[PDB]
């Protein structure tokens, strides 16, 4: 018998059993409700930092598979399940829950009720805690370690995941048939975007370049000066962890880019930086939004759309700056979802548009920025 | 638009009585849209055959019409209600072909009705196969290699393109209707000529084989605005090969990708929008091969389905009530989430924190001779749902919960039985209704998982699950009592194993292990059903038990609790008519200022529906699971009468364990359903009952046949619906189905009882407040004494039977209910022969004709009586007067015989019939002949009639002969019915039997010579001879009678108009003075 053990910053204890490596983790956790997509989660680097708690109480059941990574590594802290399945039962699967976990050495807890959990969270909000796995884990040390935790307020992480040296990405998107495409000859892509890794989901460069992009990726603190520089067709801002308040590097330089025409499009933290850029300001949420149940609406068509969210902080509404008009808002809690520039070529939503997981339904919002860019090209 | 304002009124369009394949579905759905709709300022007419359902309660809808579901009689409906739209999408097949022939029929078009929640052409473009399969191509899904079909030329030469096997699917069919697996030639061309006369459009769709496939259903809503959602989707246990209906499916789908669901979601999208159901919900079925996530879709439902109920039930997302306001322009987005308390909108996509799982309910063992291998058309007549934060506990919940006689997992073959791995093998191999079971003795005998995957195609995912119980299982029979130590009784719990599975395998008393946990303080928590996975607070009381650590039960200290028992899956002989009592039951008590709680594990059931009471637990009605909530819910009294044999079973259990049961007692209810203790009551009030005598063992029981004479009826204790009930008429009948009858005879005497010829039969509800008795209604049955109460036509009033004799049993009624200290509801039976009054037995509870006979009576009986168990006598309630309707009521019932061809359609002791109608009249003859059409009767008031009479019935037939000439009958007649009708000067046409010569009654038969039959039989032997006759009438689709009396109201039936005159029950009720 292998235990763990999760302690909450308040006090409150988990016990359990140890299903990753041995050892502790601590983070902010949080509660997400997806019922598909547990691999693409893990792999989502917005998630670092941060114990991720699965509502759907069978976790694993189809196993992992590289090509349901969103990233290099698994960028959750911890994770907390309620059922880790006997057998992964999947054609696709490569390695078994359990053995991915332990490979990527996260530590990982399971036979907890995680219903009680996400109703204490969701009631009195995100808690920092402490994840033991080992053979006596102590609670007083766990609780320690979780009352020790920081704070991602005030954090900036996106400098912590982005990439060392630029890159370019030319992959396609992935399809059932041909599984993951191979990489695109530069020549085969009309635009050329340059992107910000404030911590990236592989899917937004896929689906990017799915509509025609040539990329490259940046570090986070790179600066506007150095961007202009290789003329871009449009700029990208990614999603990535922490708050998005601290980066002043990447407000700066964004600051920078609506001097000019260039047609700029940022997803969640993206989203964040742009309105923070346009002297808007950011909130951390009581719990935040994370799923792919979520409801937003559009206002403009007045058109409702499922989408995938994962995000600890908002966007101040009630403090936007003329020049931003609100695109979208959430149908769950009425929170800011998409805004857009009055003046610039400049929009953001608060979602991801690229799912991985889930719905599909807010994917178009990229065919607005193809729209911005093919038409900066006409000028 | 918001609400739209050209519609002010609209008819809902019911799904008529319950058959297999499309049952409470319905009327949980037709309900729904009722309330949905009303609760939104819009008049609401229904039209619905069925009094037993809540639909059609007078103060549900402001115009009821129990009316036969012919298009000519909605017409007339249409023509006297002027309704401005219809929704045709709440009642099946029915209501969805009903709606297609008031269209063809320029009905719709001559009074300006217009066509809701879904159109002609969309629904005609799901409906029509070939359309469909047109569709899929068009959107770029696939379908599995097919062919249309609209001859049996043209079907023949598809089956010899896609080859064996085949599946065969109709279109305008439902539940697999008229469909099945063509495995060779011989079974293709029976197969296809089902479903092309089952055909409403004369069309099959076949397809190649996909068994063995994984299958799946996703559940959309689509609004105005072109919003579109997923409610909830369905992983099947059974594969392909096995209708959805037929099979364990659980909720949400378990082993996909997310990379699989999108793409089975846009595709469920892709698929209504091309289909056209813009204001809507529709179910979209499909196949997935586990090895490649190659996906092909099934089909499109454009209504609501019986997994909509079931995914309802599931997620907490009211699709009927949705869809219903969507279809008078309300959209997603307007529209509040019920049980968030309306804080979010009904836009969004459902998140579960359980594992919901769905096991159908069968009653093969009632259809002797039919097949029981399931396949694609279904066989199933209930199904129980249950809820569990695992799989396992999921699943061994609903084991439990299905009334079946398990307590999870119980073996069904012997571990030292030499060729118990030659019976597993078979049973997994060709599943029948048992397969669950079967699959866990597998394990028990020593094969693999991949063993079974091989047999049975059922994903390994769900079978190491079935095998790590198995193991666990035998660790407890090991170990023993001793060994279940708090760790591990705990870990037990956990998988969902009950006290009583435990008990068995511990060698030890459930009470024991119950007891057990309460040592350990091992107790359940109780979940809450939220629709978002906690992700936002309800509060609405929709729980189920789990065992964990957080209890969100948070019960009332505040008031006086009133705990109602529901009757679990629907069956044979246990219906809707629980069902609804249980409901009113629960609408009056709270009214009364009751906090009221509901037990029930139904999800096709108004009862379940959280906005019935005031607390939901959804549950298995066991011992230990009702144990649990009143350990915590603390009631005032628990109602056992209103839910079928169940609770009725359970009753001295939870008396004896504290429970404060209401009502009549448990001693009470034993007097009753005890047949030696009921047959002492008859003597000790000096009453008349027939030869008989109280048995337990054959020997005896031979040697008291003996004395009391033969024929006679083998009657167990603790049965309703005739279960192991035979005529037997030598000592060999007997010896052949004694063990049957004492197998269900519940520890109890069977009762040996002499057979009451010619007789009528009598059924009697009253209702005893221990101070005055008021008696509901007297209804004649038409069929005699016999042919048991659930499968016999009835009338009320009596049409036949005089006033002194009914008199006679009013007072009988009176003196058993005081005796027997009745406190609310019971039913009694008699049987009338030669002036004299016979007492068949008494039902201490709500019988299935309570429904009816409030109808029929404008009196709330479920209601009333709910009230007198809750202290409330009748003078105080100021119902003490029988009532005597102006009209006359007549109930006809529907069997399932067109589902299980191998059978003989013959009529019994013991009841099968599924659902049932009610025809209302000026006179006794109007009355039945709206029966009659209401029961889909196929009888014509011309033709040719075939006659062929037992001999007891020699003397009437010519009465009957005569009367049919006098209609312009003409008549055929086999051998000696011929000549008796000869001696009377009554010249039939003679007709040759089948051993007779050619052609013979088969022939002339299946030429379509006759548009009635009456055929009556006396004795096994004679019986099995006329078989034939029974079984072809059936196939062609020939109105045939089995009885005399049958043929005499037929008869009747014949000098009335069905279609003449249509009455709303509001107008019925307002007669009544
Ligand atoms: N190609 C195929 N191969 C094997 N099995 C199949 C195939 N197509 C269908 N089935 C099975 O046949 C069943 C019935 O198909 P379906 O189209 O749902 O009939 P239906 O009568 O319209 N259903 P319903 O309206 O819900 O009562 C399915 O549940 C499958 O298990
Ligand atoms: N002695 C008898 N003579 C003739 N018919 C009889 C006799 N006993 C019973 N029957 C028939 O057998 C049927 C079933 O007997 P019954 O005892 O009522 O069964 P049951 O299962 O308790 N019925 P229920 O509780 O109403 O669903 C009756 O409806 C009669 O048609
Ligand atoms: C579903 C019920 N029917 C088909 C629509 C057959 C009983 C109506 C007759
Ligand atoms: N109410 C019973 C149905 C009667 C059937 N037509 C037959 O006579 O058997
Ligand atoms: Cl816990
Ligand atoms: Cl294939
Ligand atoms: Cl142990
Ligand atoms: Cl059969
Ligand atoms: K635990
Ligand atoms: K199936
Ligand atoms: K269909
Ligand atoms: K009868
Ligand atoms: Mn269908
Ligand atoms: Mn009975
Ligand atoms: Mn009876």
């Amino acid at each position: 018998i292998k235990s763990a053990l999760l302690v909450l910053e308040d006090g409150t204890q988990f016990h359990g059993r140890a299903i990753g490596a041995t050892g502790s983790a601590v983070g902010e956790v949080v509660f997400n409700t997806s019922m598909t997509g547990y691999q693409e989660i893990l792999t989502d680097p917005s998630y670092s930092r941060q114990i991720v708690t699965l509502t759907y109480p069978h976790i694993g059941n189809v196993g992992t598979n590289d090509a349901d990574e969103e990233s290099s590594q698994v960028h959750a802290q911890g994770l907390v399940i309620r059922d880790l399945p006997l057998i992964a039962s999947n054609f696709r699967n490569t390695e078994d829950l359990s053995s991915y976990l332990k490979r990527h050495n996260i530590v990982a807890i399971a036979d907890i009720d995680t219903r009680k959990l996400t109703r204490l969270l969701r009631e009195k909000g995100a808690q920092n805690g402490c994840i033991i796995a080992g053979d006596n884990p102590d609670a007083a040390l766990a609780l320690e370690k979780a009352r020790a935790f920081p704070g991602l307020n005030g954090m900036d992480l996106a400098k912590e995941v982005t990439t060392a040296e630029a890159y370019s990405w030319t992959q396609g998107s992935w399809t059932l048939t041909g599984g993951l495409p191979q990489a695109k000859k530069e020549d085969e892509l009309p635009f050329h975007v340059v992107a910000y890794d404030f911590g990236a989901k592989r899917n937004i460069l896929r689906m990017l370049v799915d509509r025609g992009c040539r990329l490259t990726i940046v570090p986070a603190q790179t600066s506007a000066e150095d961007v202009l520089k290789m003329n871009p067709d449009g700029i990208f801002l990614s999603n990535g962890p922490g708050d998005p308040a601290p980066c002043d590097y990447a407000i700066t330089a964004i600051q920078k880019f609506l001097e000019t025409d260039i047609p700029v499009f940022g997803i969640c933290l993206g989203h964040q930086l742009l309105a923070l850029a346009s002297g808007a300001k950011t909130v951390k949420m009581k719990f935040g939004h994370h799923g792919g149940n979520h409801p937003v609406k559009d206002v403009e068509k007045n058109v409702v759309m499922i989408t995938a969210q994962n995000h600890g902080f908002a966007v101040d509404e009630a403090t936007l700056p003329a020049n931003l008009r609100v695109t979208h808002k959430s149908l769950f809690d009425g929170t800011l979802q998409g805004i857009h520039r009055t003046d610039k070529p400049a929009f953001s939503f608060q979602g991801h548009p690229e799912a991985s997981p889930g719905p599909h339904d807010a994917a178009p919002l990229f065919d607005h920025f193809i729209e911005l860019i093919e038409q900066y090209r006409k000028t | 638009m918001p609400k739209r304002t050209d519609i002010k009124s609209i008819l809902i369009l019911g799904a008529g009585p319950i058959v297999i394949g499309q049952a409470c579905e319905f009327d949980y759905s037709g309900a729904q849209a009722c309330k949905a709709l009303r609760e939104e300022g819009y008049r609401v007419i229904l039209v619905n055959s069925n009094p037993a359902t809540i639909m059609t309660d007078p103060e549900m809808a402001d115009a009821t019409y129990i009316e036969p579901i012919h298009w000519e009689v909605v017409r007339k409906i249409i023509e006297k209600e002027r309704p401005d739209a219809v929704l045709p999408t709440m009642g099946g097949q029915t209501a969805l072909n009903c709606a297609l022939e008031l269209e063809r029929q320029g009905v719709l078009e001559e009074f300006g009705v217009t066509m809701i929640g879904a159109t002609a052409d969309a629904i005609d473009k799901a409906e029509d196969r070939r359309r469909f399969d047109v569709a899929m191509k068009k959107i770029g899904l696939e379908t599995a290699r097919s062919g249309i079909a609209h001859t049996m030329e043209e079907a023949l030469a598809v089956a010899a393109d896609v080859g064996f096997p085949c599946i065969i699917r109709p279109s305008f069919t439902m539940g697999g209707s008229g469909g099945g697996i063509a495995y060779n030639r011989e079974e293709f061309e029976e197969i296809c000529a089902r479903g092309l006369d089952l055909s409403p459009t004369k069309e099959l769709l076949i397809d190649e084989s996909l068994i063995g496939w994984k299958e799946y259903e996703m559940e959309v809503v689509r609004d105005k605005n072109d919003n579109c959602i997923i409610v909830c989707s369905i992983e099947n246990f059974d594969a392909m090969g096995i209708h959805t209906g037929d099979s364990i499916t659980v909720a949400p789908a378990q082993t996909l990708t997310d990379k699989e669901y999108q793409i089975m979601r846009n595709a469920s999208m892709a698929v209504l929008r091309e289909i056209g159901v813009e204001t809507g919900g529709s179910n979209v079925q499909f196949a997935v091969n586990p090895k490649n996530g190659r996906l092909i879709v099934i089909e499109m439902n454009p209504r609501v389905s019986r997994s909509s109920a079931l995914a309802s039930k599931a997620t907490g997302f009211p699709i009927a009530k949705v869809a219903a306001k969507l279809a008078v322009g309300y959209t997603l987005d307007e529209l509040m989430n019920d049980i968030t308390g309306g804080r979010t909108p009904a836009s969004f996509e459902p998140s579960i924190d359980y594992v919901v799982t769905k096991i159908p309910r069968f009653n093969f063992e009632k259809f002797a001779g039919a097949n029981d291998r399931l396949t694609t058309q279904m066989k199933s007549v209930g199904e129980v749902m249950a809820i569990g934060r695992t799989q396992q506990e999921s699943l061994q919940k609903a084991l439990r919960g299905l009334e079946v006689g398990a307590t999870g997992f119980d073996p069904k073959v012997s571990l030292d039985d030499p060729e118990a791995l030659t019976k597993i093998r078979r049973e997994l191999k060709d599943a029948g209704a048992d397969r669950i079971w079967y699959i866990a003795d597998a394990f028990r005998a020593g094969l693999s998982v991949d063993g079974v995957f091989n047999l049975t195609n059922i994903d390994r995912w769900f079978l190491v699950q079935i095998e790590e119980l198995v193991r666990l299982e035998e660790k407890v029979a090991e170990v023993g009592i001793t060994g279940l130590n708090a760790d591990f009784l705990r870990q037990l719990k956990r998988k969902g194993f009950a006290d009583a599975r435990l008990a068995k395998l511990a060698g030890v008393r459930e009470a024991e292990i119950r007891k057990l946990r309460d040592q350990y303080d091992l107790h359940p928590v109780y979940k809450r059903v939220d629709t978002c996975a906690a992700e936002f607070a309800t509060d609405t009381a929709y729980m189920y038990s789990t065992y964990e650590e957080e209890c969100e039960a948070n019960p009332s200290t505040d008031r006086e609790k009133i705990m109602v028992l529901g009757g679990g899956p629907n069956r044979i002989g246990q219906g809707i008519e629980f069902d609804y009592c249980c409901v009113h039951a629960s609408l009056a008590l709270r009214e009364d200022g009751y906090e009221t709680i509901m037990v029930n594990c139904n999800p096709e059931t108004v009862s379940t529906d959280y906005d019935t009471s005031d607390r939901l637990y959804f549950e298995p009605v066991t011992l230990e699971d009702v144990l649990e909530i009143v350990r915590i819910e603390k009631p005032k009294g628990v109602i056992v009468q209103y839910g079928g044999q169940t609770p009725l079973k359970l009753a001295r259990a939870l008396e004896a364990a504290g429970v404060p049961v209401i009502g009549t007692s448990p001693d009470a209810i034993d007097r009753a359903e005890d047949r030696e203790r009921f047959q002492h009551a008859v003597e000790r009030l000096k009453l008349k009952q027939p030869a008989n005598a109280t048995v337990t063992a054959i020997e005896m029981a031979v040697e008291k046949a003996k004395e009391i004479g033969y024929p006679l009826v083998v009657r167990p204790s603790y049965v309703l619906g005739g279960r192991a009930m035979e005529i037997v008429y030598d000592e060999a009948d007997l010896r052949r189905y004694f063990q049957t009858a004492v197998s269900v005879s519940n520890d109890a005497p069977v009762l040996l009882d002499h057979f009451l010829d010619d007789a009528v039969e009598v059924d009697v509800d009253a209702i005893c407040d221990g101070e005055m008795v008021l008696i509901g209604g007297i209804m004649e049955h038409i069929e005699q004494a016999g042919v048991h109460s659930g499968d016999s036509a009835c009338s009320l009033p009596a049409y036949t039977l005089s006033q002194e004799i009914q008199d006679v049993m009013r007072q009988q009624v009176q003196k058993l209910a005081f005796e027997l200290q009745v406190r609310g509801l019971m039913n009694v039976q008699f049987a009338v022969k030669n002036n004299e009054v016979y007492l068949i037995e008494v039902n201490p509870r709500a019988a299935r004709t309570v429904p009816f006979v409030s109808k029929a009576t404008g009196v709330p009986l479920a209601k009333v009586a709910a009230r007198v168990m809750a202290g409330k006598s009748l003078a105080e309630q100021g119902v003490t007067k029988e009532v005597i309707p102006p009209y006359y009521s007549v109930k006809e019932v529907v069997l399932p015989f067109n589902k299980f061809p191998g059978v003989d359609p013959l009529l019994g002791p013991e009841m099968r019939s599924t659902g049932e109608v009610m025809g209302v009249g000026r006179t006794f003859a109007e009355a039945f002949a709206k029966a009659q059409l209401g029961s889909n009767s196929t009888m014509k008031k011309h033709g040719r009639a075939l006659l062929s009479v037992r001999e007891g019935d020699k003397e009437r037939v010519v009465d009957l002969a005569a009367k049919l000439l006098k209609q312009g009958f003409e008549l055929d007649a086999t051998h000696g019915t011929a000549i008796v009708l000869g001696e009377a000067g009554i010249n039939p046409r003679l007709v040759n039997k089948v051993h007779e010569g050619r052609p013979h009654i088969q022939d002339r038969i299946k030429n379509g010579e006759y548009t009635y039959i009456i055929n009556t039989t006396s004795g096994r032997r004679a019986i099995e001879d006329s078989r034939v006759i029974r079984r072809s009438a059936l196939q062609y689709k020939v109105h045939y009678d089995t009885t005399l009396n049958g043929g005499f109201a037929t008869a009747m039936a014949l000098n009335a108009d069905a279609t003449e005159k249509v009455i709303s029950v509001q107008e019925m009720h307002a007669q009544i003075k």
